[PDB]
């Protein structure tokens, strides 16, 4: 844990993770396995198969690596772009909405729409079945309104959604 | 002997079988063709 989180403090970053205090992982990883004697390979596969906070920064990494080269079939709606290259982002409160990974790191904030509701990310291009599962949970939640939950901060807004390869 | 009688009924029947079925089979076969493919048409995610 240490000689890992050792890369974000070369970059001042681990306080995000939680800094140097690498007992609170241990704490876990212990409460996971019900305080057993000993770790083995698989149990320790299962425990960072489920997003670790002070470990993000190995999967993410490898999933930017895997969306340097995708082009999808759509549009951004704010810079126009024309497909979208890298990363993927749709919207779950709207039709037809999505936009580019540059436009939604920095923020282009069009006039009408805000960025403080729960989006959906895609590395790899999409498929029919996720196009229509999308339009699904969009009208679902079309009739599950009066903000049920809300998330004005950023506070860490790093696991988005899961696209399981 | 010379009988004769006419009660034949004639209609145009050989007409609509050639010219209308074909058109309609052809643009049943389109139809299910089309849909088909909507429905196919990148359903599967060839990983690797
Ligand atoms: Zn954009």
């Amino acid at each position: 844990l240490h000689d890992s989180i050792q890369i974000p403090r070369q970059l001042g970053e681990v306080a995000s993770f939680g800094g140097s205090n690498i007992e609170p992982s241990v704490r876990s990883c212990f409460q996971f396995a019900n305080n057993k004697p000993e770790i083995e390979a698989a149990l320790f596969l299962d425990w960072m198969r489920l997003e670790p906070q002070s470990m993000v920064w190995l999967p993410v990494l490898h999933r930017v690596a895997a969306a340097e080269t995708a082009k999808h079939q759509a549009k951004c709606n704010i810079c126009k772009e024309c497909p979208i290259i890298g990363f993927r982002y749709r919207s779950l409160k709207h039709f037809n909405y999505d936009i580019c990974q540059s436009c939604f790191f920095s923020g282009r904030v069009a006039k009408g729409h805000k960025m403080h509701y729960p989006m959906v990310e895609y590395c790899t291009p999409t498929t029919s079945g996720e196009d229509v599962r999308d339009f699904a949970k969009v009208l679902k939640n079309k009739f599950r309104t009066k903000r049920y939950f809300a998330k004005h901060p950023r506070m860490g807004y790093l696991p988005v959604q899961t696209v399981l390869e | 002997e010379v009988p004769d009688r006419d009660p034949e009924k004639s209609s145009e029947d050989d007409v609509y079988l050639h010219t209308v079925i074909p058109a309609v089979v052809v643009a049943a076969i389109l139809l299910i063709a089309g849909i088909i493919a909507m429905i196919c048409y990148r359903k599967k995610r060839k990983g690797k």
